[PDB]
Formats: structure tokens, sequence, C-alpha cells
């Protein structure tokens, strides 16, 4: 095993790619980093459904043939959400504001536990909430809290 | 015997040496690094390198042309 | 398994060490030092 | 007050430091003082340790001795022992558990 | 409800274990016991009372009373997930799981808590039931759940600073290590003394103070007692409210060795009495006689010993016998003589006394990997 | 002796990292 | 009572049978304690008289204190037991255990990296 | 036989487990007559690499037992003695597993309770090893050597061979003998002078019977002479319950040389004039030739001035020097790494199932030759 790194190690590298999505006959559509689209085989070791769109792969560099599944990357709203970076918060840090969390469960919470309860009245759920007042008044900090 | 083997596999780290980045491992002892060429690639690695030594975001070394850890 | 042949039939351990050297001595001071107030 | 607490024993630590032994009537005249405070303010030096050394109540002879005892090597090599017994106790987590 | 609790099982401790003071224990206790739908943790406890004949209707109304709370949970459950708040279940049961608690047994009071536990993402009220069942821990002494919900507890301090649940929760640290004879911890938890507050289980702050007092006395050499409880005025002014602490901390201080087993005496048997300290106030006092011993005898080398009766503390032959069993108890670094009748002391260097802990500990793992190694592989 | 104290416990460990390898290994394969 | 220093009532019960004679096996007992109390004669002792370690068997003044006297030391003196108390000659050797500690040294090198 | 002994012994059990001594002895005799009818056809007849001997001693072992359940105190043992001779003469020869370990306890454990010379017979036997015996045999064995040195004078010889055959000793209840090698493991510690606390772990072992024997140590652990006696008259006949009394009756030697190495240690320039009177010895005259003694063979080391009475004392410190905690490493140093290299020597079993060390591929060794080729011939 020690001896055989002094050999296997003269192999190339491996390139990275991104999967766009699969066609016909064994093949799919990937794409480099800065590089552009490619069809390209599978290996063997490789299924179909396991092949999934947007997803990274392994790839060798001489035929193109496809070697791993490069595990994931991000999704694109936990990155951008994460480049934000609302202040989260919960009911433990709520200051006097009761009867407005009341009102907000009426809307919010209960078209999810619940959506049937609103077949029991025959009306339809609500979609919108305004919220108003000054600021600095813990609009956000609900926001996110619900 | 295995002592000459030992010391034997360092000859790849010679001189010609290119510099890439660290990114993550898929598992134990192969993983991906980013070069300085702007590219990224799925490499192999020396044995003898402390892998707790790695990933600040962890400047490493590439070999030039089989392009694995150094 | 365990045959074991019959011929005959914290809250413990710094209580146990407390209970050998403070074993048998007096056991009810509030009147030993009382009384050597006027005899010593 | 409190300045003069620490410039007496300022003066008290320093006509005590050439010698090994003494009596307290020289260090008494020395510091021009007295015996009995002297005594006791001695005994408080080796009470809070600040100065170490002995006393005696026959003369008054100050026995005075100091040497920097080894404390490094026995208790850091001690607490790795009790570092190891829960690491023990950890092995029938995954040992008395398990085979 | 948990926060007078602990004055319950102080007074359990206060019925049983003095055998002749068992009138007004069974009085006081019985006084709170058949209120506050009291029902399940003095059976026993009227074992080691005595008859008390005619207690079924008193247990039947309380039963019953028990069965009101029980069935209103039962009359909220469901409208409570009708319209479902934040599983308004367990949210009624988050608070009335706590009677369940001092009601109920630790089974109801344990799983609710646990199932309740995975409730609240906040930890505000998660920490808060881990103090309940660290409480609880206390009250059947589950010495071993106290240290899971210890550091399962101190898990959650480290987001956010948290200091009413820091040092609220230092002292119930402090009070188990005054549990266990861990005494440099005891008063190491102890150490504040202002963070602490009029708490509900020393809702005396000033006994908090006696304790710490206590702890610290054997906890800490001169170089902390002269800098440190000499110069607190939040330790000077509660127990100058004490007559008897103050004179029992500065009889030491002052070199008032006479006084001392005076007030010892005292101190002492309050501390026989106490709950808590029962179990350790020989360990106390027997470490009191040796540290007032050894700290006027390493001032003096050739001091007699027919000079600590009129001086320090009155018995020559009382001197005699219980010097002799702590120089025969391997301690008090010394050497006295007999028929000169005078004492010598000596010194031992810091390599035989420091070894022997060393060797202690080495045969202490040795017993150990040696019984392991047996243990495992058959 | 710190070092020889340290080092037996070492090599157990190593063993229960074998028995873990031995007994879920023999049901498994067979 | 031959365990421990039990001697005098030792020789209260050399005399002191109520089963038998017991006599040949009272004189290898009345010897066997007779070099043993000419053993404790060489202990670190003061100038005994001819009185005390003269009594202390059951002789009056025979020369079995010249026996003993020039048996061994303690000499017959002007009402003197002299005290050779030296045990001087021993300690002070490194070279002992620099053999035998240099051979368990390499003993400990035997079981360390080579294979057992 | 190994269905004819199995089919002997599953019906050789069933009688004897209850035992029902009523009508079932010459049942159960004859039953082991036909079970000994096929014991001499193992004896004789073809039990080479068949485990026709292997196999049945364990049955052999088992029927032993109730053989001496009800064969050995109710019938004559000492016939099943000079068959136990031929039993290990036929063992030992043609097969030296299973049979050099049963009958040697299942010898000794008469020989024992007798007083026959057979315990130096056990110093020159050759099966005083039977070679990893079952851990059950061999774990008992250890102590069934060890009262051997205890009536024949512990040195501290053995103490280590009643610790291990204590650790080597299963999970199962501590009435079997673990009260026994619990008791008599320390009683020739006792013969020594040192002493732990026993009762320690309060399962089911640390209630019961320890009260006389636990008690006596804590008059050991005192420096009194009589309240050995006060002991010694409360539970003599609790000590011959065990049989043990024998070597509780010598403990008055390590009693008077732990109260006068006490003593030697406490004081120093003390009368012997003191020490008759605070050891209650009732004699000075002869506390001369018990100090004189306690001289003698060993213990302590200065004189007496045995002209005025005192008996002086020196200050011996800083034994560290004293190449003394050199040999108390030494002898653990050795062991410690011998116990390593123990966990060396077990730990190699499992490296199993390391099928091929592949060192790349073929195919792909074929495409790196192929696509060389291409990149070569470009
Ligand atoms: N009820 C409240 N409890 C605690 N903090 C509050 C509360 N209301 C406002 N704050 C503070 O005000 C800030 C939130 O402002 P908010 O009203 O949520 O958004 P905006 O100010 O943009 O309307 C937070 O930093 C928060 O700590």
């Amino acid at each position: 095993l020690l001896r055989e790194e002094l050999q296997l190690l003269q192999e190339q590298g491996s390139y990275v790619g991104e999967v766009v999505r699969a066609m016909d006959k064994k093949k799919v559509l990937v794409k480099v980093h800065p590089e552009g689209k490619f069809v390209v085989d599978v290996d063997k070791n490789i299924d179909i459904n396991d092949v999934t769109p947007n997803c990274r792969v392994a790839l060798r560099n001489d035929s193109y043939t496809l070697h791993k599944i490069l595990p994931n990357k991000v999704d694109p709203l936990v990155s951008l959400m994460m480049v934000e970076k609302v202040p989260d918060s919960t009911y433990e840090m709520i200051g006097g504001l009761d009867k407005q969390i009341k009102e907000i469960k009426e809307v919010i919470e209960l078209p999810v536990k619940h959506p049937e309860l609103f077949e029991a009245l025959g009306i339809a759920q609500p979609k919108g909430v305004l919220l108003y007042g000054p600021p600095g008044t813990g609009k956000t900090l609900l926001a996110r809290a619900v | 015997e295995f002592l000459h083997a030992q010391e034997e596999v360092k000859r790849i780290q010679s001189i010609p040496l290119v510099i890439g980045q660290f990114l993550e491992a898929v598992d134990q002892n192969t993983a991906i690094v980013g070069s300085t060429t702007g590219s990224n690639y799925y490499v192999r690695i020396l044995s003898t390198i402390d892998r707790e030594l790695l990933k600040p975001n962890a400047s490493v070394a590439l070999h030039k042309h089989s392009n694995a850890l150094v | 398994m365990s045959e074991k042949k019959q011929p005959v039939d914290e809250d413990n351990w710094d209580d146990d060490n407390v209970e050998d050297d403070f074993s048998n001595q007096l056991r009810a001071e509030l009147e030993k030092h009382g009384y050597k107030m006027e005899t010593s | 007050a409190k300045l003069y607490d620490n410039l007496l024993e300022q003066n008290l630590i320093r006509v005590i430091e050439p010698f090994s032994r003494v009596q307290i009537e020289h260090i008494s005249s020395l510091i021009k003082l007295s015996k009995a405070d002297v005594e006791r303010k001695l005994s408080q030096m080796i009470l809070d340790k600040k100065f170490h050394g002995i006393l005696d109540q026959g003369e008054g002879v100050l026995i005075i001795f100091d040497e920097p005892p080894v404390d490094k090597t026995y208790e850091a090599a001690l607490e790795t022992i009790q570092n190891m017994s829960k690491v023990v106790d950890s092995l029938y987590n995954k040992a008395k558990k398990l085979t | 409800p948990k926060n007078p609790d602990l004055r319950i099982a102080q007074l359990r401790f206060l019925l049983s274990l003095p055998e002749h003071r068992g009138d007004a224990a069974v009085r006081d206790e019985l006084m709170a016991a058949v209120r506050d739908n009291n029902m399940a943790p003095y059976y026993e406890a009227l074992c080691k009372s005595l008859d008390w004949q005619i207690d079924v209707d008193l247990l039947n109304k309380m039963k019953k009373a028990n069965e009101d709370e029980l069935k209103r949970l039962d009359e909220e459950l469901e409208d409570a997930e009708k319209n479902l708040g934040e599983s308004e279940i367990r949210d009624a049961m988050m608070a009335k799981a706590e009677y369940l608690c001092r009601i109920g047994d630790k089974e109801g009071a344990l799983t609710a808590f646990r199932k309740t536990y995975d409730k609240t993402v906040a930890l505000g009220h998660r920490l808060d039931i881990v103090f309940y069942l660290l409480r609880i821990g206390l009250f059947y002494m589950d010495n071993d759940l106290i240290t899971r919900n210890t550091e399962k507890a101190k898990s959650l301090i480290e987001e956010g600073g948290d200091w009413d649940r820091r040092n609220r929760l230092k002292v119930y640290q402090g009070l188990y290590c005054v549990a266990i004879r861990d005494f440099k911890q005891a008063a190491e938890l102890f150490l504040d003394t202002v963070s602490t507050f009029t708490s509900y289980e020393l809702m005396d702050y000033k006994t908090f103070v006696t304790y710490t007092v206590y702890v610290s006395m054997i906890a800490l050499e001169r170089p902390d007692l002269r800098e440190k409880v000499i110069k607190g005025a939040e330790i000077l002014e509660v127990l100058h409210s004490l007559p008897a602490v103050r004179q029992y901390l500065f009889s030491l201080y002052e070199c008032r060795y006479s006084v001392f087993f005076q007030s010892l005496a005292v101190v002492e048997q309050e501390m026989k009495k106490d709950w808590l300290f029962a179990p350790h106030y020989r360990y106390y006092v027997r470490e009191m006689r040796i540290h007032a011993y050894s700290q006027l005898l390493e001032s003096y080398r050739s001091l007699t010993l027919g000079y600590m009766a009129e001086a320090f503390g009155v018995g020559v032959e009382f001197i005699d016998q219980e010097l002799s069993r702590f120089i025969a108890a391997g301690r008090l670094h010394c050497k006295i003589d007999k028929v000169n009748e005078i004492v010598e002391t000596n010194r031992p260097d810091s390599k035989n006394w420091q070894y022997q802990e060393t060797i202690k500990k080495g045969d202490l793992l040795l017993n150990r990997v040696q019984k392991l190694s047996r243990v495992i592989n058959m | 002796y710190l070092a020889s104290l340290i080092r037996s416990v070492v090599a157990l460990h190593n063993l229960i990292n074998n028995k873990i390898a031995n007994r879920d290994a023999e049901k498994k394969e067979g | 009572y031959l365990m421990e220093g039990s001697y005098n009532k030792v020789f209260l019960a050399k005399g002191n049978i109520p089963a038998e004679s017991y006599t040949f096996f009272i004189d290898i007992l009345l010897d066997t304690i007779r070099d043993e109390i000419a053993g404790c004669i060489e202990k670190a002792y003061e100038k005994i008289l001819f009185t005390e370690a003269t009594r202390i068997l059951f002789f009056n003044t025979p020369k079995k204190m010249t026996d003993y006297a020039k048996k061994r030391g303690w000499v017959l003196g002007p009402n003197n037991y002299y005290s050779f108390a030296s045990q001087q000659q021993k300690p002070e050797d490194t070279t002992i255990p620099s053999t035998e500690l240099a051979k368990q040294v390499i003993e400990y090198a035997r079981q360390l990296e080579m294979i057992v | 036989r190994p269905r004819t002994g199995k089919a002997a012994s599953t019906p050789l059990l069933p009688e004897v487990e209850a035992y029902l001594q009523l009508l079932v002895v010459i049942f159960m005799m004859n039953s082991k007559r036909y079970k000994e009818a096929q014991k001499i056809s193992d004896d004789l007849m073809q039990k080479i690499s068949t485990q026709n001997r292997r196999a049945l001693d364990l049955v052999a072992a088992k029927c032993y037992y109730y053989h001496a359940r009800v064969y050995e105190f109710l019938d004559k043992l000492d016939v099943v003695r000079s068959f136990l001779h031929a039993r290990l003469r036929t063992a030992t020869l043609r097969h030296d597993a299973d049979g050099q370990a049963t009958l040697l306890n299942l010898l000794l454990r008469n020989y024992l309770h007798y007083s026959l010379y057979d315990q130096a017979e056990k110093l020159v036997s050759k099966s005083v090893f039977p070679e990893q015996a079952n851990n059950n045999e061999w774990a008992r064995y250890l102590y069934y050597t060890g009262r051997i040195k205890a009536i024949q004078l512990e040195y501290s010889e053995a103490r280590r061979t009643m610790t291990n055959a204590l650790r080597k000793a299963p999970q199962h209840t501590a009435v079997g003998f673990k009260q026994t090698v619990h008791k008599l493991l320390i009683v020739v510690e006792l013969l020594l002078g040192e002493i732990p606390d026993r009762l320690q772990f309060r399962q089911p072992s640390l209630k019961r019977s320890l009260m006389p024997y636990f008690l006596l140590t804590q008059a050991v652990r005192t420096g009194n002479l009589a309240k050995f006696n006060q002991v010694l008259d409360q539970f003599g006949e609790k000590f011959q319950a065990d049989g043990t009394y024998t070597l509780i009756i010598r403990l008055r030697h390590n009693v008077i040389k732990t109260g006068v190495r006490m003593i030697s240690l406490s004081y120093s320039r003390i009368s012997l004039a003191d020490i008759a009177q605070k050891l209650q010895l009732d004699s000075p005259e002869d506390a001369e030739f018990i100090v004189a003694k306690a001289i003698r063979d060993g213990v302590i080391e200065a004189s007496i001035n045995h002209e005025k009475g005192y008996v002086q004392s020196k200050e011996m410190i800083d034994i560290y020097s004293t190449r003394e905690p050199q040999l108390a490493f030494h002898q653990r140093i050795s062991f410690c790494l011998d116990i390593h290299n123990m966990s060396v020597k077990a730990m190699r079993f499992p490296p199993k199932s390391y099928n091929k060390d592949l060192e790349s591929a073929e195919e792909r060794r074929e495409r790196e030759q192929q696509d060389l080729e291409f990149a070569k011939e470009m």
C-alpha cells in the first residue's frame, strides 16, 4: 500500500463539474466553473436517479467520464438568506405584545396547523399581513419569530 | 524493508511546486482543492501530512502535473 | 453461564471513612466542653 | 496607619534578612521598638506566611530557612491520573456495554 | 410549586432523625402536609410518624382535589389542540406538571418535563425546567441525575450571559459541593456572595453568609482570609448582624484560641443539628482542631505542652491525647517530648508528603485498570 | 511511571476498537 | 507469649506447669531464651551495672555473666557493660545501584522496543 | 459417552439438584454407580482426541459436587480420596487439561477441612498449574491455595493470590465464597498490620456478615489492648462459626506492634512508666522487654535509657533520598510495563479478514497506458 502511493500519485488531477440535467442514452449535461457545458457519459457505478439536477460531480479529464458525485453545494436561499443575516427571535424575547401575538396566530398559525378549520366555516384562508406602528417596536423580531 | 519505502515516496515534493488552496475532502485522505489557477480539483494527498493541520482555508501545495496534494 | 456453586446459601463512602475515624467518641458534644469550662 | 504597617514590615523584612538566627532583644534594639508587639508581629508574619521561619519562647531565637520545593513534577503527573481514571470510566461505556 | 419545597425536606429531617424532637415537626409538617394537595411523599413519613388513624378522608379530599386539577387538564388538552397555539397542552402542563411534580411524584413530573423540553425552542423555559429537575434531583438526592442536567444546564448559558441562570446555578453547585465534603469547591462556588440573591431556599441571605464563612474558614488560608473575608463590605456588614459568627471568625483571626473552642462547641453543635451538615460536622471540627493546632504550632519550635492549657485551651492531658492522635494520625507535623515536658516542631520538605498522594493515586488507578482488564475480555 | 501508566490504557482502548471490529462483524458477515 | 516481648511471663510459666514434668522441654526452652537474652545484651543500651542485666536472666552473681560478658561484648569492667554501638560501616553505596539499576534499565529496554 | 454421559448427567442432575435426602441417597448413589461405569469406560476405553475424557471432565467435575453433597458429608469421603488419587493418576498422562484442574480443588476441599500433610504435597505438586483453568476453578483455586499459607503462616505471600482470586471472581453473589475471601483476604493483612475500609460496597455483603469482623478491626485500628479482648469475648463463637479463630487468636502481637509504632511515632522522650499504663499492660517491668524486642525485631530503632526510664526516639525524616521509593517504583514500573505488554498480547487476535492489498487496478492501468500512449504519440 505504501509503495503503491509512489505510483498511483502519478495519476493526473480530476475535474469538478456541475449537472444541469441528464438526457437520453446514459448521458448528462455538465458545465465547469468557468468553462463551457459538455454532453458526457456516466460510468457504470452511477445511477441516473442518483444523478440529481444541480449537483457537482467528479470528472475524469481524458475522456470526461463521470467519476463521482460531489456531495452538495448550497441552497440558493440558504446562501443569500444567510448573506442577509436576519436576527432570529422567539416568543421568549417578546416584551408585552400578547394580543398582537394572538392576532398573528389567527392569520398565520391557523392555516398551517388547521387548514380544515376554515373549511369548517366555509370561508377562504387569509393571505396577507400588514404590520404598522413606529419603528423599533418589534416588527422584525415578531415576523421572524412566527 | 518498509522504511526504505517510507521516506521514498516524498520525491514528488521536489521543487517544481505549484500552489492550490484546500477546500474539503470527500472522505479520509482524498480531497478537493481550489487552485491558484482558478479551477478546482478532486485530488489525492501525501499520507504524512497531519490532516489536523488543515482548513483555516489551507494554503496547500499541488503537483504541477499529477495535480495532487503535496 | 453463572452456575456458581454455593457452599453457603456517593451516599455511602465519604460517610464510611468519617465512619471509620469518627466511630466511637463521645457522640454528643454540647455539654462536654461546657463541663470542661469549670473542671478544666 | 496602614502605610505604617507596610513601612513597619518593610523595615521588618529589611533587618531580618542577613542572618539565620537572632534574639528578639537585638532586633527590638535595631528597629528600636518593643519585644511583645514585635514578637506578635513576627508571629503574624509566620501566620500570614508572608515571612516563614520559626520562633522560640525560651529566649526568642528566630530560625530562618528557605528553599523552593519541587512542585511541578508530582502534582502535574498526579492530575493526569485522575484524567485517565475517568478515561477508564469511559471505557466502561464502550467496553462493558458492548462486548 | 417547588420554591418552598426544600424546607419540606429539611423538616422531614427535623421529624425523623432527632428522635426526641418529633412532636412539633409532626405538627407543622402535617400542617403543611394535609394541605396544599400533598398526597404521595409522606406515607412512610406516616410510618415513621404515629398512627394518625383517620387520614382516609384527609387523603380522599386531596386526591379528589388532585383529581380536579387532573380532570381540568382533561378539560384543557382538547380545546388546546382544536385551535393549536404553541402546543397549548404542553403549555398547560408545562406549568402544571410542576404541580404534578410537587403533588405528583417524579414520574408525571419527569416525563412531562422531558416532554415539554422539546416544545420551547428557546432555553428560557428549557433551562428553568432543568432547574426544576435539579431541585427534585436534590429532593430525591438523585446524585447521578443531577450530573446529567448540570451539564445539560451549563450547555445553555454559553449562548447569552444569563447571569440569573448562572449565578443562581452556582448556588446549586455550591449546595452539592457542600452536600459532599468538597469544601474547597463549595466555597469556590460560594465565592461571589453578591450576585447571589435573597433566595427562596436560603431565604435568609445571612444563612448563605454563615454557610460560605463556615466552608471558607477551612477552604482558604490566611493570605485569603486576611484580604478576602476581612475586607468584604458585603461580608462584614451581614455578619455585623451576627454576634457569634463574627466572634467565631475573629477568634481565629485575632489569635483568640481559648474563646475559640467556646464558640466552636456552639457552632459545631448547630452544624450537628443542621440538615445536610449532619453528614459531615465531625469532618468539619476534626479539621478545625488540627487547623488551629497547626496554625499556632507552626509559629513556635520550643513551646512546651503546659503552655497551651491556660493560653490555648484548658486541659493538659486533653491536649496530650488530642495531639498524640494527630501526630499519630500522621498529620500535625511536629514531635512532642514528654518527660521533659516540651513540644518540638519540625519541617517536612514537600518531597515526601507530596510523594504520598502520588503513590496513593497510582495504586488507585492500578486497582482500576487491574479491575477493568480482568472485567473485559471475559 | 506515568508514561508506562498511559501506554497500557492506550493499547487497551485499541483492543476495544478491535472487539467492536469482531463482535459486530461475526453476525453481520458470518 | 514467645511471639511478643513477653519474657518474664514465659519464665513464670517455666515452673508453673500443672500438667507434668515438661522439664526436658523447658530446658531447651531454658536455653533458646538464654541465647536470646544474650542477644538482647547487644541492643542500643547505656552502661548497665553488674546488677540489672545480671538479674535479667535468673542469676545472682556466678561467672555465667563472665560467660556472657566474655561470650559477647558489653565487657566486664568497673561495674560496667561497654557499648560498641557503631553501626557505621554499611551505608553510602552508589555502585551496587549502579550495577543492579544499570541491569534494570537494560531490562526496561528489553520489553520496550524489541518485540517479545 | 458424549451421549451416555450427557444422558447420565441429564438424569443425574434432577434427582440430586433439590437433593431429596429422603429415600434418594441410594437412588442418587446407584445412578452415580451407573455414571461411574461410564466414568470407568471413560478412564479406560478410548478417550483419545474425542473429548471422551475432556467433555466428561466437565460432567465428572460437576458430578463431583452432587457426589460431594450427598456422598461427602453424609457418606465417607476418604474413599473418594483414593478414588480421586486414581482419577488424578489417569489424569495428566493421557491428557493434561480439565483433569489437571478440577481434581485439585476437588482434592483440596476436605484436606483444608482436615489437617492432613497435603499442603506441602501441594507445594511439591506438579499440577499446581492446570493451564488456564476456565476462570472458575482457576479463580477459586488461588483462594484454595491462599488459606494454605494462612494456616501455614502468611508472610504476605498469598495476599496477592487472595486478591487475585478475588479479582478473577464473577458477578453472581458474594454469599458463595466472596464473603470469605472478602473476610480472609484482609485477615492476612491484619496479620501484617495494614487495613483498609472493608465495608465500602454495601450491596449484599457489606451489611450482613461484617459486624463482628469489622468490629474486630475497629479494635485493631485502636492502640488498645483489652479492647481486643472485648471483641474476642463478644464474637469468639462467630469467628468459630467459620473456623478462622485460630488465625484470630494471634493478633495481639500486631495490636501491640500497632501500639508501639503508634506511640513511638507519637511521643519522643516518653517514660516506660507511662506506656504500660497507657497500653494497659499492668507491668512496666516487662514493658522494658516488649519495647526491647520492638527494637530487636526491627520496628523502632532508638534507645531506652533503661536506668532512667524514658525511651528516646530520634526524628528520622528524608526517606526520599533513602532509596526505598525507587523500589516502590521499580516494583510498579516493571509491572506496568507488563500490563502494557499484556494489553499488546491480548490485542492482536482481531487482525483478520485482510483479504487483498490491491495495488491499483488492471483495466484502469490499461487505460493509463492507453491514454499515456495517446499523449506519448501526441
Ligand atoms: N417588544 C420588544 N421586545 C424586545 N425588544 C424589542 C421589542 N420591540 C423592539 N425591540 C427592539 O427593537 C429592535 C427591533 O425593531 P423592529 O420594530 O423589530 O423593526 P423596525 O424597528 O424596523 O420596525 C430590536 O433590536 C429589538 O431588540
